[PDB]
């Protein structure tokens, strides 16, 4: 069974790095990605990176965040930098195929259980 | 002169494996054609 284990902090005052391990299933060949979900606010597109090391971001944290990929340890990561109060949201690690995607979270099949991340001003 | 009886495997093997075939094809067919994203 596949599962999509992350860590990283929980409350910034501001840097941060949450990384996500993959296991059961090896996805060298598949396109990993971090979203966001606010209180309220539909599920939004962070970040993407393909098996091409091609990286996608979302247009709200293009030159923010950082998406990288250990793919001989079956792991994405997330530096995230330049933090702000509405950044607080928990956020979700998903491994997929891309199809209809890059951007939707219907393209994702395995989602991780998401880590929730708070800025206090 | 004795003579062979119909054999109850066969009479319920006839009822059986096209049943459980067909239940088969049923579980397959649905849980495989309806499988990928939609827009
Ligand atoms: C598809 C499996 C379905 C199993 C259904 C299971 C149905 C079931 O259990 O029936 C008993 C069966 C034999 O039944 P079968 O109809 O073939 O044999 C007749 C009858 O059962 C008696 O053996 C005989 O009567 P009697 O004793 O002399 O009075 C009769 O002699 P006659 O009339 O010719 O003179 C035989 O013709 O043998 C098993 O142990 C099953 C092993 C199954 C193992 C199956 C492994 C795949
Ligand atoms: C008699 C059958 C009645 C119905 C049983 C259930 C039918 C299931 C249809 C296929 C379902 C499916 O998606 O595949 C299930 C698994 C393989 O799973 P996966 O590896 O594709 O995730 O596939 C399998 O492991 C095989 C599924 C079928 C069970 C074995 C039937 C053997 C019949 C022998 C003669 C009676
Ligand atoms: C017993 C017959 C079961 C048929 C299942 C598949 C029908 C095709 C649906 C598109």
């Amino acid at each position: 069974q596949v599962q999509l284990q992350e860590s990283g902090g929980g409350l910034v005052q501001g840097s941060l790095r949450v990384s996500c391990a993959a296991s059961g299933r090896t996805f060298t060949t598949y396109i990993m990605a971090w979203f966001r979900q606010a209180p309220g606010k539909e599920r939004e597109f962070l970040a993407a990176m393909d098996q091409g090391r091609i990286q996608y971001y979302g247009d709200s944290v293009r030159g923010r965040f950082t998406i990288s990929r250990d793919y001989a340890k079956n792991s994405v990561d997330l530096q995230l930098d330049g933090l702000r109060p509405e950044d607080t949201a928990v956020y979700y690690c998903a491994a997929g195929a891309g199809f209809w995607g890059l951007r939707t979270a219907s393209s994702y099949h395995y989602w991780g259980q998401g880590t929730q991340v708070t800025v206090s001003s | 002169k004795t003579f062979n009886s119909v054999s109850k495997i066969d009479r319920l093997s006839r009822i059986a494996f096209p049943l459980l075939f067909g239940i088969f094809n049923l579980v397959y067919w649905a849980t495989y054609l309806n499988r990928e994203p939609q827009l």
